[PDB]
């Protein structure tokens, strides 16, 4: 609603839609970047009057596959291992000290972790 | 005194010498001990000393409506600097 | 041989616990941790601000982020040196983050125009965009360090920029061409036909003495003497006065500091005035015998002072007693007098009393030292007091002009702009001083302009271009010489050399970069003869880049 | 240095008079580049934000020796310049 | 080393002049210059002598 | 090997009045092949055109002064004599090459963004 599809929100308050070519992506409205270009501004350019917008690329944004990823715990340790989880065809190991109480992302993936006390008190 | 306060004419004194060296010796000496009697008598008018390494002596004023006719002192006494600076208006 | 083996060892145990963010670390590309595990090593095997970007998990120590802060900086002012100070990404700058790479950046050597000092710095830019400033070695000014005002208000250009000449028609500016406004000026100039006081002219912090100097001819041209500053210098004329050099300038430079002993506060605030000095004298305080009185408003320091008051009449009785006495006894006394003198009430009173103090004693003012300085803030009163570009008449200045033309002004709510008067502001930020305006021309970024400033010590410094100017903007001074074509009052430079040649005629010191020409002691002291609250609010809205800077508004 | 080697060097007219050339110094050796154009340098292109120029010196760096040969250099074409002596 | 690695013309065609004619250059994209973070140390030292000592003094 | 036609040998000339010579000779052989050019690369200006255009070629550069700068700038102008006469150089360059070419006040520059 000109609105928010022109400014970098850390979520949405409406309910995306798949079929509104207007969005940044399918199931994203507001862009996830400062600096990106809305989706909206960009078609309305030049080149898009009889080219068709539904077969242009909008792929799934990726700000949100993370989100409905479910937090990983760790029981009994400070220390999180993730090395990309599928093997050696993933990112370089990192090590996340939990000593902080809140959900600390991985350095690529950007999985999350946790700790066996804190498990209550992190998910509020 | 005398001529000491200038006309209306004379808006700007821009005093330029060398702090070092021989050539600019008198007109240091002009500007140390007369500043006083014109500066006093003529509050509005500015005195502009700006200093160099080795330049010659060089005193311009500007006259009404930006314009600036360029006079140089190099070489004069202590007494003949005033003399000069009379023929201007 | 064996002495190799000593590289492969250090490099072997502080590679250890090391993460492998390499890829990720903000300043990947230029640690002196890859760059010396190559070279010497072998091949096979909390939050602190919301400007530093902490990460001890990539440290090795050295505590060289704890060793500096109880030396120089010691709420500081000066935290983000520790940025430039840790060799790994153990501490990498949070507004930068994750923008560049060190690669691709383009580096240019400019100066600083936030303050009077004028420090060196390297600017990295990358296209039409700049990204980081780092401060560029230089002994005689600063010395690797610089405040976080400066490296931290680099984003306020990108934000609030002025690219279009903008007109007003009613109450909201719009988008007009240069022809137009370089012709809707001179339109309704000539609608109210200002007389020889009726014409007004302000000039910014910011603005450079190329303009500084170019506004005075056209101005003349018109006919006019209503030129200052947009300061609040009670007295019309400064109290120092633009005559001499002497009267204005740091006589000892900043490389006279740190030989000397009793230095004197003129109602100023170091630490944020000239951070980069304050910590000068902090590390002169902790070695030496140095001695410091505060003279003026209270306020908080790194360092304790010999503290006096906060009233004129605690200097009364200062320079002859045991405060003073001091000052008798020093080789090297320092006087230092700060921006905020001349705006208090009684600047008159400080001139006469201190030059009364400098013009007793002969220890002073030596062939080889001078005891009086001035600390301004601003890097446009210099340059204006150089050149002449000040008014010298109370009646001048009590004028109710009708012309009011705006050169990079902003701090001008204490000055009476008439309200029926014909406001045009030529800046490069839209801020206080851009809503008074009628037409308004676009100027440029300091790094987008070669411009000729001088700082509070004399030295005159200019800069070279990092970009283009944004939008249709050009350079400061070009627009006034476009402007004079349109009055009648055409000026006979037509490049930025002839600009230079008239600021022969002006003075030789300006032609001379990085040249300091001084006042000889032969002729300081016959300007000693002419003689004879803290200015700053809030420290991190002190000028127009800073107002715009996302940056510092993360700073309140 | 006498020798007018421009017509030599088939260089276009715009290098000897409308464009200036900075001899610096990064730390042992010398350097040469042209300072940037006032307009024209770099705009973005609105197709797909390339970084476009019509400045054809600004990929240009010359990497020097001594300070007397870059200048002796700058003489030999007929190049404007002026030096920026580093700080110690 | 003073010739500039993109030269100073680029030709194009002109549907007026029906020739394929010079023009001044133009880059839609700009040659990016990545040497600026070169090396700042030293890599290579002096190395190992190999001369044959019947050519030393 | 064989060379080509309208070569000369590559010679550094050490007298100052034999270049005189030599390069008035070449004067005329522009002159000379005058109609050639015309025909040859189907310019639009008359014969008297190229002509004109040639003496504004040689009259533009007669002052130089140094020698060794002498035999350089007499190389490369054979060179320019033999890519010609030889019709190396195509059509569109010919074309191109006399189709080349008062400055403007500082407002106008300033206006729409000068240099
Ligand atoms: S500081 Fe250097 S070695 Fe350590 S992770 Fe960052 S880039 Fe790699
Ligand atoms: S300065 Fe950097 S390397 Fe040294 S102790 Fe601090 S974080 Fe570790
Ligand atoms: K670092
Ligand atoms: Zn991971």
């Amino acid at each position: 609603s000109t609105k928010e599809l022109t400014t970098a929100r850390i979520k949405d308050i409406s309910k995306p839609d798949e079929n509104n070519l207007q969005q940044q992506a399918p199931n994203r409205i507001s862009p996830w970047s400062k600096s990106q270009k809305p989706r909206a501004e960009a078609q309305d350019n030049v080149r898009f009057a009889v080219k068709d917008l539904a077969k242009q690329p909008r792929p799934y944004a990726a700000i949100d596959l993370i989100y409905k990823q479910p937090i990983r715990y760790i029981e009994h340790d400070n220390v999180a291992v993730c090395d990309g989880n599928g093997g050696a065809q993933g990112h370089p190991k990192v090590y996340i000290n939990l000593d902080q109480n809140k959900a600390i992302p991985c350095g690529y993936c950007g999985l999350r972790f946790a700790q066996a006390a804190f498990k209550e008190d992190i998910e509020s | 005194s005398s001529k000491f306060v200038f006309p209306k004419v004379v808006k700007e004194l821009r005093f330029f010498l060398s702090q070092t060296g021989e050539a600019s010796v008198p007109l240091r000496s002009f500007l140390t001990k007369t500043y006083p009697a014109i500066k006093k008598a003529n509050p509005t008018l500015p005195i502009l000393i700006r200093e160099a390494y080795g330049i010659p002596p060089s005193v311009t004023a500007r006259l009404e409506k930006g314009h600036e006719v360029k006079t140089n002192l190099e070489g004069f006494s202590a007494d003949q600097i005033a003399k000069t600076l009379q023929s201007i208006a | 041989p064996k002495i190799k083996k000593a590289r492969e060892g250090v490099t072997e145990m502080l590679l250890e616990n090391h993460p492998l963010d390499c890829p990720v670390c903000d300043q990947g590309g230029e640690c002196d941790l890859q760059e010396q595990s190559l070279r010497y090593g072998s091949d096979r095997g909390k939050a602190i601000g919301p400007l530093i970007k902490t990460s001890m998990n990539r440290c090795i120590h050295c505590t060289r982020c704890v060793r500096f802060l109880n030396d120089v900086a010691g709420n500081s002012e000066l935290s983000a040196n520790v940025i430039d100070l840790c060799p790994v990404g153990a501490l990498t700058s949070k507004p930068y983050a994750f923008r560049a790479r060190p690669w691709e950046l383009k580096r240019t050597e400019t100066i600083d125009v936030h303050d009077a000092l004028g420090s060196n710095v390297r600017v990295d830019t990358r296209g039409i965009e700049v990204m980081r400033v780092l401060p560029r070695l230089n002994d005689e000014i600063n010395e690797e360090w610089i405040s976080d005002k400066t490296r931290f208000a680099c984003d306020g250009l990108k934000t609030q920029r002025l690219t279009k000449p903008l007109i007003r028609q009613g109450n909201t500016f719009v988008d007009a061409t240069w022809e137009e406004a370089l012709a809707t000026i001179a339109e309704g100039f000539q609608k109210v036909q200002p007389k020889e006081n009726e014409i007004k002219a302000i000039v910014g912090s910011l603005t450079d003495l190329e303009s500084i100097v170019a506004l005075k001819d056209l101005v003349n041209k018109l006919g006019s003497e209503n030129v200052s500053t947009d300061g609040d210098a009670t007295t019309v004329p400064p109290a120092h006065g633009a005559d001499f050099r002497s009267n204005y300038i740091f006589n000892s430079t900043i490389d006279n500091i740190e030989e000397a002993d009793q230095i004197l506060l003129v109602g100023t605030n170091p630490r944020h005035e000239a951070a980069v000095l304050n910590a000068r004298i902090r590390k002169v305080w902790l070695r030496s015998d140095l001695e410091v009185h505060h003279v003026g408003e209270e306020f908080d320091s790194t360092f304790e002072l010999n503290h006096l008051g906060s009233d004129v009449n605690a200097l009364a009785k200062a320079l002859t007693g045991e405060v003073g006495k001091k000052l008798s006894e020093a080789s090297k006394p320092l006087i230092i007098i700060g921006s905020g003198v001349t705006e208090t009430q009684d600047a008159e009173a400080v001139y006469a009393t201190v030059a009364k103090f400098v013009t007793s004693n002969a220890n002073i003012v030596t062939p080889e030292w001078n005891g009086f300085n001035l600390l301004h803030r601003e890097a446009s009163r210099v340059g204006a007091l150089d050149v002449g570009f000040t008014t010298q008449s109370p009646e001048v200045a009590n004028t109710k002009a009708k012309f009011i033309y705006l050169l990079g002004a902003d701090e001008i709510v204490n000055k009476d702009i008439p309200k029926d008067a014909f406001v045009v502001y030529q800046g490069h930020h839209g801020d206080l001083g851009a809503s008074f305006a009628d037409v308004i021309l676009p100027g440029s970024a300091y790094t987008e302009k070669t411009a000729t400033y001088v700082n509070t010590e004399g030295r005159v410094q200019s800069t070279r271009a990092a970009t283009n100017p944004p939008g249709v903007a050009r350079e400061d001074w070009m627009i006034i010489r476009a402007l004079s074509e349109y009055l009648g009052a055409t000026l006979p430079y037509d490049n930025l050399y002839e600009m230079r040649s008239r600021l022969a005629d002006v003075a030789p010191h300006l032609l001379r970069h990085e040249v300091v020409e001084p006042v000889s002691e032969g002729i300081a002291k016959v300007g000693f003869q002419s003689l004879v609250k803290n200015p700053i609010e809030n420290f991190y809205f002190t000028d127009v880049i800073s107002k715009s800077s996302p940056t510092m508004a993360k700073c309140v | 240095t006498d020798l007018a080697k421009e017509l030599v060097s088939g260089a276009p007219k715009e290098l000897i008079t409308e464009r200036v050339a900075r001899i610096y110094q990064e730390t042992e050796t010398w350097k040469i580049d042209w300072d940037i154009l006032n307009k024209g340098n770099r705009w973005e292109n609105d197709l797909m934000g390339y970084q476009s120029s019509s400045d054809y010196m600004q990929g240009t760096i010359l990497k020097f020796d001594t300070r007397e040969g870059a200048i002796r250099f700058a003489k030999g074409q007929g190049w404007d310049y002026y030096i920026q002596e580093p700080k110690v | 080393k003073d010739f500039p690695t993109t030269g100073y013309t680029e030709v194009r065609y002109d549907a007026e002049k029906r020739r394929v004619v010079y023009e001044p250059l133009e880059l839609t994209q700009a040659w990016r210059n990545f040497t600026v973070g070169s090396s700042v140390w030293e890599q290579v030292g002096d190395g190992k002598d190999f001369t044959p000592e019947s050519f030393k003094l | 090997t064989n060379p080509t036609a309208f070569a000369q040998t590559t010679r550094y000339v050490k007298d100052s009045t034999e270049m005189r010579t030599l390069v008035l000779n070449l004067y005329r052989r522009y002159l000379r092949h005058s109609r050639g050019f015309v025909n040859n690369y189907n310019l639009d200006i008359p014969a008297s055109q190229v002509r004109t255009k040639i003496r504004q070629e040689f009259e533009r550069q007669r002052f130089v002064k140094d020698l060794p700068l002498k035999n350089v700038l007499y190389m490369k102008a054979q060179m320019e004599f033999q890519e010609l006469v030889n019709f190396w150089k195509q059509q569109c360059h010919v074309m191109q090459y006399f189709e080349s070419i008062k400055g403007d006040s500082f407002v106008q520059k300033f206006l729409k963004g000068a240099q």
